[PDB]
């Protein structure tokens, strides 16, 4: 219920790396190369600025998995990532990373695009740095790219990187608009400064500071003055007031940070950046408390499960021995159409709920609740064959597609990330079968190793063409008997008539008719 | 079993001959209330209210064993759930009767177990069709043409049960020179097949209709105008081929099909056709999860009396055109998932007397649908219920009915 | 109103002060039936900050046996005090001493008890009437042995957790802390030991009453004034932003780059300005107000507040005095309180930080309210009911316990008990939730309906989550009901039970289950305390025997394949049957 931006500001101000950045930064331009040194049990990278830079903008060179060639490939500067490979600081980083826990990458400037681009390749591996990785650089340009943004905003390391730009350095606003910022942002200004966390609203900022007219070429002195100034403001407090105080808790926060930036509360500029102070923040209801109502549509949507599982269990029972899976393939009885009914309300709500967490109305660290991440797993063993299921019923013979290829729902994607996200499974024997089939494709591949076998007995005669055919079906049975001796399928897969007993029946034929065995 | 001949002395002829033949109906099989009240029309010529009532004269005796009533919620709610069981001592005692044997008559004829093999009448065409008014054939993948002639100079009902599959049709349609009722039931687990359609539609003065897991012949214009035809029921029956005929409009060859009625089918992609008819006064699509949109050229049924759905999940919500129909009396929409901000827009809909809701997704009505003041009958669910007060402000005759849900396990046996 | 709101007359005061000079040379005060108690205070360096600790923030974790139902009944986490304090307590302790002694001795004849102090002396008589509050309130709660507790300018000893504990035990009534608007002696404790260790003993030296208090060095005393004043500003702004506030991802990352006191203010600080005396009892606006209100002013106050509180440390004769003669304002129930702010000196975003925490203790108090209306709801009262008499009194006719029968049945009854337990476990998460994250008040825990009714769902709806967990092959999953998939919440309920009955569980299918297969020597000893704690639960009420002695019951059979000797060593043959 208020503007935090300036109480974010204050205390990342009021963060003794706040000055001991700067000291580094200082220290490195002083000395002209890179600084390597330990302050208050902080490593600080120190990279000197290159005074002379181009920086007018897959990679074989650049190992960058963050980089989201799937998304329109981030237009990174030449300049920059040249510079990162010749200065060679790759080696000196992997030689002073040894032993080391927390580090605050420093820089200033071109320095500062530096610092940035070398901690964006440290985070952007396969495997994250043990070392806790921070960036403080000031008066870094604006270079970069939506695609770049988007993509360190999805990957969750938009909050290491922390700018402090001040109110009148041109240095980032003088960028093209292909160049789009990513991280946190902070307009620091003489009376006080305000932290923008959104790209747009950065853009905006860097917008009404273009119309602005600012007019300080020697911007190193101003940032020195600002850090001294604001590592010393908490000693000495004043009586913001802000001219006529609002009643209002949002209005007079706005105010107070308009006033803060320097800008004049009734000012057009300052009425224009109390806008955007006010639309910076997004007013929607509290996460912690729908956490609880999300709790409840679970527990809601709890029975409907049950009652699938209670349909499963009942296609099971049966004489046929058909298969649950294969029930659902051939729905001839008012069982299926109503457990269609219950998927459909569970795949609704279950998108619902992973909408909701991408668009962070939760805690973020909502997958890390243990409770969601069992649920996710419960209702993916036991709805995504028969979504499966469906979509083979519903598979035209033309569409090959199947469900590997594509065609799988963006929720068991997102399960999966979840369940991947648990503790190592105990490798303990299975006395009996599970209950729910371990693997969530499985049925799919067997599918699909159907139509390779059905492909192979009527067509690819040539002795050496099935041959390779046979060679690619029996990894998959391996894998078959492998997970039946684990115990890993349930009693649907070692049904009499269950498709899997037909294709192995089929194989054993096709084997014996071509003398493949052995 | 003396009890059972005296009751049926007790029920004149009006009821005693509607109960004969309706046990004439398989007795494993369950009877559908609507078709029960279609043969007794077509056969005894009592009305409606008279069947009903005669309905209820079994009903207080223990030979009926009706399976429930949930259609209570309203006299506009069609017949829901009242498939009737009866006894096999009561189909004895039709058999001790021998009605058909005796008289030698083709009326009254029944054959239990559907064998495959005829009965003596089919037997060396002894089929001496005296009056054959009445017709329950009980078949199992025997020729449905028989083994005798059978020319019913004067048969207004016919049934016929089968199973199997790859059927054909009976020659016995076109020696018919009249019927008015037509009965056919497949037994199977998988989609039956038919051959030889031509043979019923030999005859023009059909009235009932009502199929049961067939693939249904095409809608050619091979079939003989049916202007008697008036009742048309689908279930578990495949209509890929035989819909999508918009080009045979069904008016414009009969004025068939007044009512339609559409149960757990899939694969209507459209329904172009089905609104295309001009004659059409009440429409059911039920259990369906194949529909995704109602057409908007829903304007060619303008006489639309009712409109009901029970289970269509894909469909998005319903169309502005609802409230377009100065004959919609009676609205029925529940367990359909996508209906949120079901846009009623009751306010050109005030014919609309009662409106019912088991269980929806319902979020959010115009205030138009509060302009409505025949709102009455609001079965409601338990949710939506500040919506149903806030029509209630405005019009106080909503009659609310919170609506309880029920869990059984009754539907996880068939 | 002040002696109304504390329940302490300004005489009492006066006579608390007194005691708090007169001890400086553990000193009683047989002052009428009130026994003032005054420690004397000491000016150390090692005092502050105990050597021996490494952290720059001297802590140590309260041990659960001294410091009995002070750690949080959820999560099951002790509070924090200064090392040095705690070293002095224990000191004072030792029978040689006879403090515990004279107490003991005025508690006999019902005589008040009153613990004084200032700075050092007073730190360590809080600690003292907190353990005298665990020693004997706790036990039997009366009026007539209620304690009262009176200190001048006390450097912060207890920690979040510990301010969470005293309120929850509704013992912070008896906590009164009087604090000048410019003193060091309380501010000092939130920052870092390296950085106050350059000049912490000059300044110490010149605090010191006792000592020439002279010569003091404005260069030494300016720059510990800075760095005392910029680590509370630093712990202020992380407090205010975390309680509300945004990008918690950013706050959360340079908290891990960063290292700030936990100690939090606790009890009833009331602040003292010539203009009006002002008393705060929410513990998050104290810090707030403290860092404010020290705050500079103009350049001519600046280099004076370091003296002014220099001379201000034993300047609280004058306050006590005059105690009677300044207005006093109550903050919480002031509705008004931006003049009262802006007499006190606080700047204004001092008053909408302090303004925020009032309100969020209306949602806290608010989301409480909610809570008990939704429990008061007949609706899950119905729903326990349906349990409790149609599906176990069926399974008790059935001669099925309803345990094993949730494990192999076709009844819709299953199938309805089933959706029973799950609304009711969706609810109870929400409620856990919603005390997880302490938006709820400390007291939600305290009143018995709570705790009650969630020890009754517990007892009622457990055994039939065990149920569904075995009868999946969970168990052959992940693993056995103990180590992992028990829900918090019954652990939560189990805590809370434990702690309500330690003044004055239901989940034995679990074990029960996991005896079955690989018999052993081992196992059959953990039969016979599984026999011992089944009948130890049947007299507690936790599980009913009758429902669990029947034929069919899987406990039944597994005793059954139990070798006939264990069977005869064991006593519930006959309950058997
Ligand atoms: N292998 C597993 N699969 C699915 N969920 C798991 C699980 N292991 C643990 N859980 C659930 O995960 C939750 C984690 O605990 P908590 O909610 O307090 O954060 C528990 O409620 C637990 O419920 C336990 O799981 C059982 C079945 O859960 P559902 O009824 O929700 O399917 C419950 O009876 C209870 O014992």
């Amino acid at each position: 219920r208020f503007e935090t931006s300036e109480l974010q500001a204050s205390v990342m101000i009021s963060t003794p790396l706040f000055t001991d950045s700067w000291s580094s930064c200082n220290t490195a331009n002083c000395n002209g190369s890179i600084k390597i040194h330990d302050i208050a049990g902080i490593t600080y990278v120190a990279i000197p600025a290159v005074s002379m830079i181009q920086l007018g903008n897959v990679t074989g060179d650049v190992l960058f998995p963050g980089l989201s060639s799937d998304e329109p490939l981030p237009m990174v500067d030449a300049a920059i990532l040249k510079l990162f490979l010749q200065l060679k600081i790759k080696e000196g980083l992997e030689l002073e990373l040894l032993g080391k826990k927390l580090v605050v990458i420093t820089g200033h400037s071109t320095g500062g695009a530096l610092a940035a681009f070398t901690a964006l390749w440290l985070l952007s591996q396969s495997s994250p740095p043990s070392f806790r990785v921070f960036c403080i650089t000031f008066g870094s340009p604006l270079l970069g790219n939506q695609s770049l943004s988007t993509s360190i905003s999805r990957s969750r390391l938009a909050h290491n990187f922390c700018h402090v730009v001040s109110i009148h350095d041109l240095v980032p606003r003088s960028s093209n608009e292909q160049f789009w910022p990513f991280g946190t942002y902070l307009f620091c200004s003489d009376k006080g400064g305000v932290c923008l966390d959104n790209a747009g609203s950065v853009r905006l900022m860097f917008n009404i500071l273009n119309t602005t007219a600012t007019q300080n070429t020697e911007e190193h002195q101003r940032y020195g003055h600002y850090v001294f100034t604001l590592s010393h403001m908490f000693l000495k407090s004043r009586s913001f007031l802000g001219g006529s105080i609002p009643d209002n808790s949002y209005q007079a926060g706005v105010a107070l940070a308009v006033e803060a930036l320097g800008f004049s509360n009734d000012d057009t500029s300052g009425v224009l950046v109390k806008e955007c102070i006010e639309t910076a923040t997004r007013i929607v209801r509290a996460p912690i408390l729908r956490s609880a109502e999300l709790a409840n549509e679970l527990a809601s949507v709890l029975p409907a499960r049950l009652e699938i599982q209670w349909y499963k269990d009942r296609c099971d029972a049966s004489e046929e021995q058909l298969g649950y899976y294969d029930f659902f393939k051939r729905y001839s009885l008012k069982r299926d159409f109503k457990v269609n009914m219950s998927r459909i309300r569970l795949a609704k709500f279950w998108d619902t709920v992973i909408k909701m967490v991408e668009t962070n109305e939760l805690p973020f660290d909502f997958h890390l609740g243990k409770k969601w991440i069992y649920a996710s797993q419960f209702y993916q063993l036991l709805a995504e064959p028969l979504d499966i299921a469906n979509f083979y019923k519903n598979r035209d013979i033309k569409t090959g597609g199947h469900y590997l290829e594509g065609n799988r729902p963006k929720r068991y994607e997102v399960i999966d990330k979840w369940q991947k996200g648990v503790k190592v499974p105990e490798e303990c024997v299975r006395s009996r079968y599970a209950s729910t089939t371990q693997d969530t494709c499985f049925w799919a591949k067997l599918e699909q190793a159907k139509e390779w076998l059905d492909e192979a007995r009527k067509e690819s005669s040539d002795p050496q063409r099935r041959s390779l055919l046979r060679e690619k079906i029996v990894p998959f049975e391996s894998y078959a008997n492998t997970l039946v001796t684990k115990k890993e399928v349930s009693l649907d897969v070692k049904a009499k008539n269950s498709s899997y007993s037909v294709w192995e029946a089929n194989l054993k034929e096709f084997k014996c008719k071509m003398g493949y065995e052995n | 079993f003396a009890h059972m001949e005296e009751s049926l002395e007790n029920l004149d002829p009006k009821i005693r001959d509607c109960f004969l033949d309706m046990g004439a109906f398989p007795e494993d099989k369950k009877i559908p209330l609507d078709l029960l009240t279609s043969v007794w029309v077509e056969r005894h010529d009592i009305d409606e209210e008279t069947a009903f009532s005669f309905v209820l004269r079994l009903a207080d005796k223990n030979l009926l064993t009706i399976v429930n009533n949930p259609r209570f919620g309203d006299v506009h709610i069609g017949y829901y759930d009242v498939f009737v069981t009866q006894h096999d001592v009561l189909r004895d005692l039709a058999l001790h009767m021998s009605n058909r044997v005796d008289v030698n008559r083709r009326e009254r004829l029944l054959m239990p177990k559907t064998e495959p093999v005829l009965p003596r009448e089919w037997e060396k065409n002894k089929d001496e069709p005296f009056d054959a008014k009445i017709v329950s054939l009980h078949t199992g993948e025997m020729d449905e043409m028989n083994w005798f002639d059978m020319d019913l100079p004067k048969a207004e009902v016919l049934i016929l049960n089968f199973s199997s599959d790859n059927y054909v049709l009976p020659p016995f349609i076109g020696k018919m020179s009249r019927l008015r009722v037509l009965v056919i039931i497949n037994n199977g687990m998988s989609p039956a097949r038919l051959h030889g359609f031509s043979i019923f539609a030999n005859l023009a003065k059909l009235r009932s209709l009502w199929l049961k897991r067939v693939h249904v012949p095409e809608l050619t214009s091979c079939t003989i105008p049916l202007k008697n035809l008036h009742k048309i029921h689908l279930i578990f029956c495949k209509v890929k081929n035989s819909f999508v005929q918009t080009s045979f409009d069904i008016s414009k060859i009969f004025p068939s099909l007044s009512d339609l009625t559409i149960d757990h089918c899939d694969d209507l992609l459209e329904l172009k056709s089905i609104f295309g008819i001009t004659s059409l006064n009440s429409l059911s699509i039920t259990n369906c999860p194949r529909i995704l949109e109602l057409p908007k050229n829903l304007s060619n049924v303008q006489s639309l009396e009712r409109l009901r759905l029970y289970a269509c999940p894909e469909l998005i919500s319903l169309p502005v055109e609802v409230c377009e129909l100065p004959c919609l009396k009676y609205v029925d929409i529940s367990q359909c998932v996508s209906l949120v901000s079901l846009p009623e827009k009751f306010g050109k809909l005030g014919s609309l007397e009662k409106i019912d809701m088991r269980e929806c997704s319902l979020l959010g009505l115009p205030s138009s649908v509060a302009a409505l003041v025949s709102l009455r009958h609001v079965i409601c669910d338990e949710e939506t219920s500040s919506m149903w007060e806030m029509v209630k402000k405005v019009v106080p005759e909503l009659c609310i009915e919170v609506a309880k849900k029920c869990f059984t396990v009754d539907w996880l046996d068939d | 109103a002040f002696e109304a709101l504390t329940g302490i007359n300004g005489d009492l005061i006066t006579r608390s002060w007194s005691a708090s000079k007169q001890a400086y040379l553990y000193h009683k005060e047989e002052a009428g039936a009130v026994v003032i108690f005054a420690f004397q205070p000491s000016f150390s360096e090692k005092d502050f900050f105990d050597p021996d600790n490494k952290s720059s923030f001297g802590e140590i974790k309260l041990n659960r046996v001294q410091f009995p139902c002070m750690r949080k009944i959820g999560k099951g986490d002790v509070a924090t005090v200064n090392e040095a304090f705690l070293k002095n307590l224990e000191a004072i302790i030792d029978p040689r001493t006879s403090f515990q002694a004279s107490v003991e001795m005025a508690v006999r004849s019902r005589k008040q008890i009153v613990f004084t102090g200032h700075s050092s002396g007073g730190a360590t008589a809080i600690l003292a009437t907190v353990w005298y509050l665990e020693k004997y309130f706790i036990r039997n709660p009366n009026v007539y042995l209620e304690p009262r507790c009176v200190t001048f300018g006390a450097p912060l000893v207890g920690d979040s957790i510990f301010s969470h504990a005293l309120g929850r035990e509704k013992w912070s009534r008896f906590f009164v802390n009087f604090v000048s608007r410019f003193d060091i002696v309380p501010r000092i404790m939130l920052a870092r030991k390296a950085s106050v260790e350059e000049t912490l003993p000059h300044v110490l030296a010149q605090l010191d009453p006792r000592k020439s208090s002279v010569q003091e060095s404005e260069q030494r005393i300016t720059e510990f004034y800075t760095r005392v004043m910029r680590d509370t500003s630093t712990v202020a702004n992380q407090a205010v932003c975390e309680l509300t506030g945004s990008a918690e991802a950013f706050l959360e990352t340079l908290s891990s780059f960063l290292e700030l006191s936990p100690y939090r203010p606790a009890g009833t600080f009331v602040f003292s300005t010539e203009k009006r005396l002002v008393a705060v009892n929410n513990s998050d606006a104290i810090l707030q107000m403290l860092f404010y209100t020290s705050q500079a002013s103009d350049e001519q106050e600046w280099s004076l507040i370091p003296f002014r509180s220099i001379r201000d440390h034993h300047s609280y004769e004058e306050l006590v005095q005059s105690m009677g003669k300044k207005l006093f304002n109550h903050l919480d129930g002031e509705n008004s309180i931006e003049s009262t702010l802006n007499d006190l000196g606080v700047s204004t975003r001092g008053r909408q930080y302090v303004q925020a925490a009032l309100e969020e203790e209306k949602k806290r108090v608010e989301n409480q309210k909610k809570i008990i209306q939704v429990i008061e709801q007949e609706r899950f009262l119905k729903k326990l009911a349906w349990i409790e008499d149609e599906y176990k009194p069926k399974c008790q006719a059935h001669k099925n316990g309803y345990y094993d029968s949730f494990k192999v049945s076709n009844e819709e009854n299953d199938f309805k008990a089933n959706v029973k337990r799950a609304e009711l476990a969706g609810v109870f998460d929400e409620v856990l939730g919603l005390m997880k994250k302490c938006q709820l008040p400390d007291e939600f825990e305290g009143d018995i309906d709570w705790i009650k009714l969630a020890t009754r769902y517990r007892r009622l709806v457990e055994p039939l989550d065990i149920a569904n967990y075995h009868r999946h092959l969970k168990n052959e999953d992940t693993g056995p009901y103990m180590k992992r998939g028990r829900p918090t919440r019954y652990i939560y309920a189990q805590r809370g039970y434990e702690h309500y009955i330690l003044k004055p569980g239901s989940c034995f299918w679990a074990e029960v289950e996991e005896l079955k297969g690989k018999p052993y020597e081992e196992v059959e000893v953990r039969v016979k305390t599984l026999e011992g704690m089944l009948g130890e639960w049947i007299t507690d009420g936790e599980v009913d025997d009758k429902e669990i002695f029947l034929e069919g019951s899987t406990f039944r059979k597994w005793w059954i394949t139990l070798p006939k000797n264990h069977k005869s060593h064991s006593p519930l043959r006959d309950y058997m049957m």
